[PDB]
């Protein structure tokens, strides 16, 4: 009852930019809207409320605005402490009380090309029972990238798992890792294992592949 | 199946500047992203723009950032490329490129017929 | 010196019970408010559960109805949270809020003090060590540019686990990813260097894993194949 | 014939506003000045504009008449005399700026009222403003000479004298019409369409949020199970809380009962007893007859006394721009499609001059009729009658 809609779901901004972020709910609760700041692994600290209201202690960028049943949170300078989680809440009374999906924003700049690396299973692996393959991307940016693995030429859609790490503070760069395992079986009935990627910088997807 | 050229080129000298676009129908630009390249003489496509759907922002590679823009017009399904400060090395094939996805994943199959841009 | 900390947390298996508790420090519970939040690793936030003493009353969520019981002691001045019957979508960080009652401006202040939060994770099976296994380039794949090496770790049941380079000699130029749920529990994990120097003098470079929980310390080479 | 009947008219017409004037802004005077419950906004304005009226009509009219019957200005005899053709120019174009920088501030205020020391400010302003713009005119006219009954006799006439004054006779009459007639009717339309709107806006919102309530009283009363009690008494919640704000900071106390008596009934119906709910709505009556049906009613009078002072303040300026325009519409037809070859000859060059005459009464028959409307159409000042 009473959803609420954030609708910037990623925004890239750099120092000295100016950044909005919308919010809409269902029915027509009032005034009754509070904005969230939360950092990776700390609890949320209050920004807003009544739609327009700054807490003690806050900095005086941060503003707020209300129009019909629409909710504004804007920032006019992006100094460095404002790369978090912003998050929407409405508390017209207890029992009902929701939270918006989450608006994140990040760092910009410009667009790398990701180098790519395949790794074959070791002996120690195989003498136990199991085997996986990797298949590493490094230093992409931005972060949307594909990867896909053809088994003798043949597409797999199972027993693959990826990683993603968080934004380096050195160039503002992503890493990835996918992995994909089988039997022992399995290992020796195919021949050929090759990984292929996909990104919006290089022009024709980029393939490496071995065979064994 | 889409038939897509950009507009302009021809001639330059350094300190100018010009504007290019491969503006496109039979297809709304509105669903998709649009991405532009350079075919340097005995080098593979390098990348040089990108602009997203509206309201979602414009990238830039090192060599050319801070030099272009790229711009859309939804309703007139327009992309432009405001290039400045050419550069002896400029010279080279533009093409342009709409993506087959909306989750901004890395797919280029529609290729622009060639448009030239050279410098002196 | 408004303050709240929280307690409980722990390690339970499926179908099970726990019980938390919330202390508060600097105010009254006949004058203030208390619930409960919810956070989904790698996810947004939910509400669950809401008491206030001084009227008794108690709400739930859809989600949670019959499955847990919310009191309050005010000789104590904490609030508890009992839960029965556990599954494994119930795993996340619980948060402890505090709000004021309607009449004027503590109403509109909303949420404006939390506490740090308590981890619970519903399990299944026990504590083992990791298995650590090489991942070496081949000459090809150098090429003469650089060539990452690697360290796979798997099977291991900890929440954490470190890995470190050469005893931090190797510094600079390593990923480590978040672990991921595998198959049937456990967790698995990579860490990769990219260590653009091919020096065979060099290319000892061991990873060496620390399993704290269930005391182990493993160490392995990676030798350029 | 023509010039006798005209003569006498003028003489009549002269004669009989002197004192309607003096009679009219003498009493508007004594009013806001004496009547204690006269004294407002708007009073002090019109008060002004009474004043303005009255030192213009005091001396003006009967030299007019003295130039009407004898042909010549007075005090020629003397030295000072000359300066009287500067003062008779030098208060009309004052009166007019009076007239017209007013009838922009009561288009001005009387919006942000909708939406002391600042009228002081502003009637001191618009006096000094008004009085600096019309020292070119009185710098303008001078004595002239000519012969008439053996003697070098003297017209009041503009003469080309001092380069100032050649850049004033080029365009005199442009910015007259650009200034005294064109910016005040715009700038008052414009507030008046802004005040309409916020007004018609105001009503709505009222409106809605006393029909939400009351509509979801009825569908409680009828309610049959949780749900629709609980959807019912979230929008009635959300109602109050929204038309809280528009108290001035007695009623906020009845919002607050009202408040806090829905969120009885609400927890009552969370806790699953549908009658329970009902009963708790119930005394929600009580409080709505006794505390929002005489805000509500309060509310609706002060808007509606706003509306109606809005009235007059803005059939002042229409009968002030029914009244200017036919003169500068006769000058206009002289200056851009005159008479040179273009129709009638004989016919046009005298009737552009007659109705040039009826402009400058209608002008001069302006600064007495505003009084009469005053009373007339306020009706509030009849009642101070
Ligand atoms: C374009 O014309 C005008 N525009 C405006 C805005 C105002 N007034 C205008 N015309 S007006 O002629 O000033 C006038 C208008 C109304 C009543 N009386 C007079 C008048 C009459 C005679 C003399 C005079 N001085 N010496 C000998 O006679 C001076 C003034």
């Amino acid at each position: 009852d009473i959803q609420m809609t954030q609708s910037p779901s990623s925004l890239s901004a750099s120092v000295g930019d100016r950044v909005t972020i919308t919010c809409r709910a269902s029915q027509s609760v009032s005034s009754a809207v509070a904005w969230y700041q939360q950092k990776p692994g700390k609890a949320p600290k209050l920004l807003i409320y009544s739609a327009s209201s700054l807490y003690s202690g806050v900095p005086s960028r941060f503003s707020g605005s209300r129009s019909g049943t629409d909710f504004t949170l804007t920032i006019s300078s992006l100094q460095p402490e404002d790369f978090a989680t912003y998050y929407c809440q409405q508390y017209l009374y207890y029992s009902l009380v929701t939270f918006g999906q989450g608006t994140k924003v990040e760092i910009k700049r410009t667009v790398a090309a990701p180098s790519v690396f395949i790794f074959p299973p070791s002996d120690s692996q195989l003498k136990s029972g199991t085997a996986s393959v990797v298949c590493l991307l490094n230093n992409f940016y931005p972060r949307e990238a594909k990867v896909q693995w053809k088994v003798d030429n043949a597409l797999q859609s199972g027993n693959s798992q990826e990683s993603v790490t968080e934004q380096d503070s050195k160039d503002s760069t992503y890493s990835l890792s996918s992995t994909l395992t089988l039997s022992k079986a399995d290992y020796e009935k195919h021949k050929v294992y090759a990984c292929e990627v996909t990104h919006q910088g290089l022009s024709s997807p980029v393939t490496k592949s071995f065979n064994r | 199946q889409v038939q897509l050229q950009e507009s302009g080129g021809g001639l330059v000298q350094p300190g100018g500047s010009l504007r290019l676009s491969c503006a496109a129908s039979g297809r709304t630009i509105s669903r998709y992203a649009m991405s532009w390249f350079r075919q340097a003489p005995g080098k593979e496509r390098e990348f040089v723009a990108v602009a997203r759907r509206s309201g979602d922002g414009a990238f830039y590679a090192d060599s050319v950032q801070g030099r272009f823009t790229v711009s859309r017009d939804d309703a007139k399904n327009t992309v432009y490329l405001q290039m400045n400060s050419l550069k002896p090395e400029d010279t080279a094939v533009y093409y342009c490129a709409i993506d087959s996805d909306t989750f901004y994943s890395g797919s280029y199959d529609y290729w622009g017929q060639g448009t030239q841009v050279t410098v002196s | 010196e408004v303050q709240l900390v929280e307690s409980g947390g722990g390690l339970v298996q499926p179908g099970g019970s726990l019980r938390l508790s919330c202390a508060a420090s600097g105010f009254n519970v006949v004058d203030f408010s208390l619930h409960w939040v919810r956070q989904a690793p790698g996810k947004g936030l939910e509400w669950v559960a809401y008491i206030s003493s001084s009227s008794g009353s108690t709400s739930y969520a859809d989600s949670v109805k019959g499955r847990f019981t919310i009191s309050a002691d005010t000789s104590k001045n904490t609030a508890y949270l009992q839960m029965n019957s556990l599954r494994a979508e119930d795993t996340a960080v619980y948060y402890c809020a505090r709000w004021g009652y309607w009449p004027g401006e503590p109403w509109w202040k909303a949420f404006d003090y939390w506490g740090q939060g308590t981890l619970v994770t519903v399990s299944s099976a026990s504590t083992k060590g990791p298995s650590v296994f090489p991942l070496a380039p081949s000459s090809k794949s150098t090429s003469g540019g650089t060539a990452a090496l690697g360290c796979l770790v798997k099977d291991y049941f900890p929440e954490p686990v470190t890995v470190s380079w050469n005893s931090g000699a190797l510094t600079s130029g390593v990923h480590t990813f978040p672990a991921v749920l595998q198959s049937s529990g456990l967790y698995s994990l990579s860490s990769v260097v990219t260590v653009p120097s091919s020096s065979l003098g060099t290319q000892t470079y061991i990873c060496n894993v620390n399993h704290k929980p269930s005391n182990t310390k493993v160490d392995k080479k990676v030798e350029p194949k | 014939k023509i010039t006798s009947a005209f003569k006498y008219i003028n003489t009549v017409i002269s004669c009989t506003i002197f004192i309607v004037g003096m009679v009219g802004n003498a009493t508007l005077l004594r009013i806001i000045y004496q009547n204690k419950c006269m004294r407002n906004g708007p009073n002090a304005l019109i008060a002004s504009l009474a004043l303005g009226d009255l030192i213009y009509v005091v001396i003006d009219l009967p030299i007019n008449v003295f130039k009407l019957l004898a042909g010549r200005w007075p005090f020629d005899h003397n030295d000072f005399g000359v300066f009287l053709c500067k003062l008779f120019p030098f208060l009309q174009k004052s009166s007019v700026g009076i007239t017209v920088l007013n009838l922009c501030a009561l288009s001005v205020d009387r919006y942000r009222a909708v939406a002391p020391l600042v009228t002081a400010i502003e009637i001191v302003s618009i006096w000094i403003l008004s009085f600096i713009l019309a020292i070119p005119e009185a710098i303008g006219f001078v004595m002239v000479p000519f012969e008439y009954r053996g003697e070098q006799h003297k017209t009041c006439m503009l003469n080309a004298t001092s380069k100032f004054m050649e850049f004033y006779q080029d365009v005199k009459d442009w910015w007259l019409f650009g200034f005294y007639f064109c910016m005040p009717l715009v700038c008052t339309a414009i507030f008046y369409t802004l005040m309409t709107c916020e007004a018609r806006r105001q009503l709505a919102d009222l409106e809605d949020n006393w029909e939400t309530l009351n509509d979801n009283l009825k569908v409680i009363e009828k309610a049959d199970n949780a749900a629709q009690v609980k959807d019912a008494l979230t929008k009635m919640r959300a109602a109050a809380l929204d038309a809280q704000k528009a108290t001035p900071p007695d009623f906020r106390h009845g919002f607050d009962i009202l408040v806090g008596q829905i969120d009885d009934a609400l927890k009552l119906a969370n806790e699953g007893k549908v009658k329970e709910a009902q009963a708790a709505a119930e005394q929600l009556k009580t409080t709505r007859n006794a505390y929002i049906q005489k805000y509500l009613e309060r509310a609706r009078s002060t808007l509606k006394q706003r509306r109606e002072v809005a009235k007059t303040v803005f059939c002042l300026v229409v009968i002030f721009a029914l009244c200017w325009f036919p003169l500068h519409l006769s000058r206009i037809l002289k200056k851009t499609v005159y008479n040179e070859m273009d129709k009638n000859r004989c016919e046009l060059l005298s009737f552009l001059l007659l109705m040039d005459y009826i402009g400058i009464n209608l002008a001069t028959m302006n600064s007495c009729i505003n009084p009469i409307a005053l009373y007339f159409v306020s009706k509030k000042f009849k009642n101070c009658f």
